[PDB]
RNA sequence: CUGCCGAAGUUUCCGGAUAGCAGAAACUCAGAUCAGUUUUAUGUGUAAAAUGAGAGUUUCUAGUGGGCCAUUUUUGGUAAGCAGAACUGGCGAUGCGGGAUGAACCGAACGUGAGGUUAAGGUGCCGGAAUGUACGCUC
RNA sequence: AUGUAUAAAAAUAGAGGUAGGCUACUCUCCUGUAUCGUAGAAGAUGGGCGAUGGUUGAUGAAACGGAAGUGUUUUAUUGACUUGUCCAUGAAAUUCCAUGAAUCCAUUGCAUACGACUUUA
């Protein structure tokens, strides 16, 4: 296995209005809850149910219970921020971010763009 | 009543006895055939010597009723090929002699002599 | 949801007892009228105080002081069976006192087919020593090294690829 | 049913089952 | 040639209707694209359009329409309740209507 | 969310009921499906309880002419199109017609083949079923009621897969040389802003 | 129907627009106001072009009191093609300026498979 | 429980491979491929240990660990060292004849209680039949696979049972005698 | 043919007279009396505040005088059923939603329609409505 | 019908690679909200610039597809179009939604209540 329910695990929220957003297991509560915590502003600490959540890869090392000021002092230490971007699984997701909030001009600008790369189509023989 | 294996008791919808099952083929043996077609003529009686080790008629002689059929030498026609699906068997295509006696044409029609013979 | 109570009343003041003495609960229910009922209910069960000679004096909310801690709480109740006569102990971790009577009661309901009525909070306390931890679940989850595998992951019908249901 | 009998009951059965609890 | 198609499709599900009772006036419509009741009030008060064809050549046409307006949503899958000037024939129960973006708001 | 003119639903790894129920509104939906690898279907429950199942469908049968009473179909195929069916009005014309707008094949036949073959999620035995319960699978529940036609299925899939693997290696070769040549002309990167 | 236009000022309930007529063909013509997707497309200049002389009335069509009569050669009168390519004379500046403007008004918006309207923004 | 482990050495096999829970286990003596689909078990393969690891098993699952260990460890012995199975021939008035044919892949026995029916039992893959010099009227099972050597065994003596007659009395049979391994 | 009003469904005395329920005619009554109701007070009964409603009588003239089902109390019980009362209900004069189907079960009581919202019951498919959410049990 | 556009396989307590020598690497997964395709009087008329490709129509082919192969390629031409990047004309008053055999008649008896069936002509 890969991914493991322990305490300093970074998770991605899926489910909530905080979809999309980054946290670390500050606690683990029991099988069906966990307790986190993120250094932006608008995450606050809360429990979450694991269903929320999926694990992601980044693991960096926290001791427990840390409080929400000391978690982001180890986040901004070892610089977990653009190391998940750093992954391939980020650049897709926020280039999903980027097409979604496209408008129709920029569409449009898509397809001239593709149009052009699509132009040389040159193979060696 | 007798067996219930044998109902619905119906015509037999052919005049020949069509075969439903051959046996079990095998790669191991040469190519040879399985199956033949006689007519019956008749039967008589014979009497034949019995070599039947343990009977109580052991090397006596029996007189014993035996069908004759007369089974003049058959002529193959054609050949039919047949590929296995997930539905059973199916004739994938089938391929015929050049030249056809009118005995095998004459099946073709109901009335080979009102036909214009334009079989093949 | 159900939300915690503090709830105190007392019998209404006669010649008798002029300063009746002032009862006080901790009862979870989901409103101020399921709570105050149950609490006249309970006054009725134990001390022999009508609802009708009574009235209460004072009704407040609970917050949960430490919302964001982790805690394990132990919990005794009465339940009621075909006999209609049982006593257990049991114990939940969680981060509020709330969530642990809304475990408690999803629980009782799933396994012995309890119901609200059936069931009456005996006490609620807060176990924070591991050494008075007893059942082996909540043991295995206090230990320092938890760490397991996330079991049960789990319109737009018609997936055009088969789902990765792992890592 | 699938077992041997069927688990739904005749109507004039299901009341007198009624009855029978009451009684 | 995929210069067109300025509308949404959708299918025409069945009536409004009880266990036992049909209402023929109203008719559930699925728009395709669309997943709640959040997501269909974008297409509320749209312009649904049953597309058939006929064998006679009125006005030199083999095919005639009827109209319709999209006007509540029905459920909590996206689908929509809608109401055409003639009530849509029992037949067309899964046939496809098409759904206008017009009168739009965006 | 989305239809197709014909769904192709490759049935491995589903489940009789999820996939029949989810089947079944589709064709009332006005939609035509093909379920293919009819034979790779599975139920739950273990493979005895099922069988039972099935022998106890067999009962079935009047005194009067068998051939009047309940016709018992063996194939994995008529197995799912059963299921499916009393999930339909099959006593209206509106029944009758979704029912033909149904196919359901075992293997995959040549048309089907050569046609992407989508899944449904709801259906799917890995996400329904609690991992270590008991399942069956409707091929080897046929094959042991009656039918007669396992290992030629076997046979031919084994053929279907190896022709469509080399298919997949030409197309992967072919996908290799145009992910070289797409970042390969600078536009690609000029204005990747947009997230493309 | 799927023209991309530029919109020149709002009337009492209709928006007399016009795209570069020498881009996509279309007029000046009063539209309803329901039956137009405002896209977020960067804005261009239309205070430079005199808009004022757009009225109810001008728009308006005449009495009722064939086919080969009227058509836009003898019924389209000259003044109106006067106003017409002065309206396409101050508006091309600004589409020149900025880039693919005139680009992206040639061509025809349509609806492609699995576009849905409800999450596109425009 | 969360956790329910069981831990494994290796000896100096070659391959212990479980991928896609198929255990290919190479040692000296051979290779042995066994098929462990039935069971959700992690096996996870850490240097000279394996880890049986089951999480939040009941424990109808929880026994499969040790049984899963078990014939991993038996299959492990058998490239190692290998299953012998050593059985005694048993005949009152009778002599049994056993002859062994294809290396002693199939053994047919005759002149059993005075029947003359010729009891032919052919052995699972993985095992072969030899007759003892050291030991008269002696049959010796050897070969990889435990539970083919010992199903075989168990096939021997059950085609050669005694019907109809008084078993206090009457004893003429083939049973097991010894079971170890090759060294 | 349409419209309006609309029961009794049984006491009490010898087939009935009676009463009761439904109407009509003619009277007086609004600082007045009533009530399938609740409080207060005196010792369950009696008497006087709450709330609702205009409240009374006299004449005379139709129809009704059964039962069924169920609850509770109680009398015995009895292999076990049940049997005897009382009690007010439900049906009976009455369609409708649900309970797969139904004299007695859950809702609901009806001019012709449009729209909105619910009850009881439901939302995998037949079937209108989440293959919703959260926690457990079960092979 | 309105783009009627999309063919690996298996596992899910795992796979697929790339790069290596059945074993040592690291990367990817975490659904398609993807990919292909999409500017042009339902798509007009010319002119450049830059590819030297793409889309096809009609021929001529050869290789492949049997499970229901009724379709996959490779192409040799020929006829078109090309928006790959720039230009110049045209649309409109539709001046605010509507879109050769068989049968009968005969013949046979291998058949038969009557039809049917097997023959012959």
């Amino acid at each position: 296995f890969k991914r493991y329910v322990e305490v300093g695990r970074v998770v991605l929220v899926t489910k909530g209005e905080y979809t999309g957003k980054l946290a670390v297991i500050v606690d683990i509560v029991d099988h069906k809850r966990a307790l986190i915590d993120s250094p932006c502003s608008e995450f606050p600490r809360q429990v979450i149910r694991y269903g929320s959540v999926v694990l992601t890869h980044i693991v960096m090392k926290l001791p427990r219970g840390a409080r929400s000021g000391i978690v982001a002092k180890k986040w901004k230490a070892q610089d977990v921020c653009n190391k998940w971007a750093s992954s391939a699984w980020a650049k897709k997701l926020e280039a999903k971010k980027v097409r979604s909030q496209l408008n129709d001009f920029d569409r449009f600008a898509v397809m001239r763009l593709k149009k052009q790369r699509r132009e040389q189509v040159n193979v060696a023989v | 009543h007798g067996s219930l294996g044998f109902l619905p008791r119906k015509r037999a919808s052919r005049q020949r006895g069509k075969v439903k099952a051959f046996p079990k083929d095998d790669a191991s043996k040469p190519v040879h055939l399985t199956a033949f077609l006689g007519y019956k003529a008749g039967m008589t009686h014979i009497v034949r010597d019995l070599d039947r080790p343990g009977s109580k008629m052991h090397k006596r002689e029996i007189l014993e009723a035996v069908t004759v059929i007369e089974t003049p030498p058959m002529v193959v026609v054609g050949v039919v090929g047949y590929v296995e699906t997930p539905r059973g068997l199916r004739s994938l295509t089938t391929v015929w002699a050049e030249h056809l006696s009118e005995e095998v044409k004459r099946r073709f029609y109901k009335n080979w002599f009102k036909s214009k013979k334009k079989a093949f | 949801a159900l939300k915690e109570y503090q709830v105190v009343g007392r019998k209404v003041p006669t010649e008798h007892e002029p300063v009746p003495k002032l009862f006080r609960m901790r009862l979870f229910a989901p409103n101020e009228s399921v709570a105050k009922s149950r609490y006249w209910y309970f006054l009725k069960m134990i001390n022999k105080v009508k609802k009708a000679t009574g009235e209460i004096v004072a009704i407040n909310e609970i917050s949960e002081p430490k919302p964001l801690k982790a805690k394990v709480f132990g919990i005794w109740i009465r339940y009621d069976s075909r006999s209609g006569t049982h006593n257990m102990y049991k114990e939940f971790r969680d981060t509020t006192r709330v969530g642990a009577v809304e475990a408690m009661y999803a629980d009782m309901a799933a396994r012995h087919r309890a119901r609200f009525r059936s069931i009456r909070i005996l006490k609620v306390v807060e176990v924070e020593k591991k050494e008075d931890v007893r059942r082996n679940y909540v043991k295995q989850l206090l230990n320092p090294h938890l760490k397991f595998p996330l079991p049960h992951r789990r319109k737009k019908v018609f997936a055009p690829h088969r789902p990765s249901t792992f890592y | 049913s699938l077992k041997k009998k069927s688990k739904r009951r005749t109507t004039r059965l299901r009341s007198r089952i009624e009855k029978k609890a009451a009684e | 040639a995929q210069g067109h198609r300025l509308y949404v499709k959708a299918k025409h599900l069945s009536f409004q209707r009880s266990k036992h009772v049909i209402h023929p006036g109203t008719s559930i419509v699925k728009i395709e694209g669309c997943d709640s009741k959040e997501e269909a009030q974008f297409y509320l008060g749209k312009r649904v359009c049953y597309v058939y064809k006929s064998s006679k050549a009125v006005r030199g046409s083999k095919i005639r329409v009827i109209w319709g307006t999209i006007a509540r949503p029905h459920g909590n899958s996206g689908a929509v309740r809608a109401r055409f000037v003639h009530n849509l024939p029992a037949k067309t129960f899964g046939s496809s209507l098409r759904v206008m973006l017009y009168p739009s708001n965006i | 969310s989305e239809f197709q003119k014909v769904v192709v639903i490759d049935a491995k790894g589903h489940l009789l009921g999820r996939l029949a129920s989810v089947v079944a509104k589709q064709l009332l939906g006005g939609q035509k499906v093909v379920v293919v690898r009819c034979e790779e279907l599975n139920i739950s429950g273990h493979f005895f309880r099922n069988k039972l199942k099935y022998l106890a469908y067999l009962r079935k049968a009047c005194r009067y002419n068998p051939s009047r009473g309940a016709f018992h179909f063996r194939a994995p195929s008529r197995i799912f199109q059963k299921a499916v069916r009393g999930m339909l009005p099959h006593k209206t014309a509106r029944g009758q017609a979704a029912l033909e707008h149904l196919q359901a094949v075992e293997g995959i036949p040549p048309p089907f083949d050569k046609q992407k073959r989508v899944v449904v999620p709801a259906a799917l035995r890995v996400l329904r079923l609690k991992p270590g319960r008991k399942y069956c699978t409707v091929g080897r529940l046929s094959s042991e009621v009656g039918w007669k036609y396992n290992d030629i299925v076997a046979k031919l899939e084994e053929r279907r897969k190896v022709k469509s693997a080399a298919f997949y290696q030409a197309k992967l070769a072919k996908q290799k040389k145009i992910a070289s040549a797409k970042e390969a002309s600078p536009v690609n990167q000029k204005l990747s802003q947009f997230g493309y | 129907r799927g023209k991309r236009v530029v919109v020149l000022s709002q009337l009492e309930d209709t928006l007399v627009v016009t795209g570069p007529y020498k881009v996509n063909g279309v007029p000046i013509r009063r539209v309803n106001h329901r039956y137009v997707i405002a896209t977020s497309a960067p804005k261009i200049d239309v205070s430079g072009v005199s808009v004022e002389k757009f009225t109810k009335a001008y728009f308006a069509k005449q009495k009722r009191s064939f086919f080969a009569e009227n058509a836009p050669k003898n019924a389209l009168p000259a003044e109106r093609i006067a106003d017409q390519k002065a309206v396409d004379a101050k508006l091309l500046p600004a589409i020149k300026a900025i880039p693919n403007m005139k680009e992206y008004l040639a061509a025809s918006f349509a609806l492609s498979n699995g576009d849905r309207p409800h999450l596109m923004k425009f | 429980d969360i956790y329910k482990d069981e831990t494994l050495t290796i000896p100096k096999g070659v391959t212990v491979d479980i991928k896609a829970r198929n255990v290919t286990v190479t040692g000296p003596r051979g290779t042995l491929k066994q098929n462990l689909r039935h069971v959700d078990i992690e096996m996870k393969k850490q240097g000279n240990t394996i880890k049986f690891i089951v999480w939040h098993g009941s424990r109808k699952h929880n026994a499969c660990i040790r049984s899963v260990y078990s014939i991993i460890n038996n299959m492990i012995i058998g490239v190692t060292q290998g299953f012998r199975y050593k059985m005694r021939l048993v005949y009152a008035h009778f002599p049994i004849n056993i002859n062994l044919t294809e290396n002693g892949t199939v053994v047919e026995i005759r002149n059993f209680l005075g029947e003359r029916i010729t009891r032919v039992i052919k052995c699972l893959p993985g095992v072969t039949v030899s007759i003892s010099s050291a030991v008269k009227d002696e049959i010796i099972l050897e070969g990889n696979s435990l539970e083919n050597v010992s199903q075989s065994a168990a096939n021997i003596k059950q085609i050669c049972n005694v019907r109809n007659k008084d078993i206090r009395k009457f004893l003429d049979g083939i049973y097991v005698s010894e079971r170890g391994n090759i060294e």
